[PDB]
């Protein structure tokens, strides 16, 4: 259906996804002398104690490494949040070239891809419900610059070997969502959305400063993976990140 | 707000060894990952040792004779050193993060972490 190529990319959503010309869309860019400091942000909480990977796995447009989420076993409070938000899953964004391929950018600077860390709102029961809220949604996003390994990241491009096509899954087991988060949690937020279909306006999203690094021969393995399923004609997942949207009213807050 | 006080430093001959302190208010050493760090003179910031909870992660260098732990049940997460050397002579400071994470801890980096405290002066002689 929709997908980041040229017939069916990013831009011709809004013809199947009408919510693709909201107000509070992501990802955008976040203009360093337009963010403005609010003293009732908290520095970012994030309770990865008993965090429990389950499964790696290709879903059509990037692949998702799921976590158990039954109970607060990882959790993201504290922040510019207000309330305690589950992590559920992880996935990348990346572009066809290492110039490009992140979804936000700062100062209309782009960096190699990036990591984003999806949490729903436990007052909303469930994540389905969750993501229907203004609110239910947290995604901390971690920005991937080009440089040296990242033995974090190694044991995920590692193992991608197993899910070349769609809907290929591994038992990607015991991975601390904390190897891959930066040292310092300087932060950006916004209100925003999610950057694919169906593209709902509820993440509150977070935004990390400093990124991690990756080296020119790593995020050279994310582009190997395929958008098809086995069978079909190969298809190369080269480039899958969405644009920087207008940020038309809001503003973007940040913790310094 | 978050105050952290450390207590314990002084002065002391190679081969001794003392115990440092750090007392917690508006945190609960205990939740997320701390640890310490030190400052010589001359020399650039050097990870000691870190803790959350049942894993403990130690500096190359001060491993093998520093210890750290917490009594979450008074908030103080104590470094013991053992048989200090000269080179140690330092100040020592007190972190502790908002990142629940053993990997995140392993980092060893302390003088990255948020909440910070003023540190105490830990002289070897020799
Ligand atoms: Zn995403």
């Amino acid at each position: 259906h929709w997908g980041y190529g040229k017939h069916n990319g990013p831009e011709h959503w809004h013809k199947d996804f009408p919510i693709a010309k909201g107000e509070r869309q992501s990802p955008v860019d976040i203009d360093t002398h337009t963010a403005k400091y609010d003293p009732s942000l908290k520095p970012l909480s994030v309770s990865y104690d008993q965090a429990t990977s389950l499964r790696i796995l290709n879903n059509g447009h990037a692949f998702n490494v799921e976590f158990d989420d039954s109970q607060d076993k990882a959790v993201l409070k504290g922040g510019p949040l207000d309330g305690t938000y589950r992590l559920i899953q992880f996935h990348f964004h990346w572009g066809s070239l290492d110039g490009q391929g992140s979804e936000h950018t700062v100062d209309k600077k782009k960096y190699a891809a990036e990591l984003h860390l999806v949490h729903w709102n436990t007052k909303y029961g469930d994540f389905g419900k969750a993501v229907q809220q203004p609110d239910g949604l947290a995604v901390l996003g971690i920005f991937l610059k080009v440089g040296s390994a990242k033995p974090g990241l190694q044991k995920v491009v590692d193992v991608l070997d197993s899910i070349k096509t769609k809907g290929k899954s591994a038992d990607f087991t015991n991975f601390d969502p904390r190897g891959l988060l930066p040292e310092s949690l300087d932060y950006w937020t916004y209100p925003g959305s999610l950057t694919t279909p169906p593209l709902l306006e509820c993440v509150t999203w977070i935004v990390l400063k400093e990124p991690i690094s990756v080296s020119s021969e790593q995020v050279l393995k994310f582009r190997k993976l395929n958008f098809n399923g086995e069978g079909e004609p190969e298809e190369l997942m080269v480039d899958n990140w969405r644009p920087a949207q207008p940020l038309k009213n809001r503003q973007i807050k940040a913790s310094f | 707000q978050v105050q952290l006080v450390e207590s314990g430093g002084g002065s002391v001959q190679a081969g001794g060894s003392l115990r440092l302190s750090c007392a917690a208010s508006g945190y609960t050493v205990s939740t997320y990952c701390m640890g310490w760090f030190r400052q010589a003179p001359g020399k650039e910031r050097e990870g000691v040792a870190t803790i959350l909870g049942g894993s403990t992660y130690y500096g190359d260098s001060v491993k093998g004779r520093f210890t750290i732990s917490q009594d979450n049940a008074k908030n103080t997460v104590y470094l013991q050193m053992n048989s200090l050397k000269p080179e140690d002579t330092a100040i020592y400071y007190c972190a502790g993060s908002t990142v629940a994470s053993t990997g995140w801890c392993s980092r060893l980096r302390p003088y990255d972490y948020h909440y910070r405290g003023q540190g105490t002066q830990v002289t070897v002689s020799s």
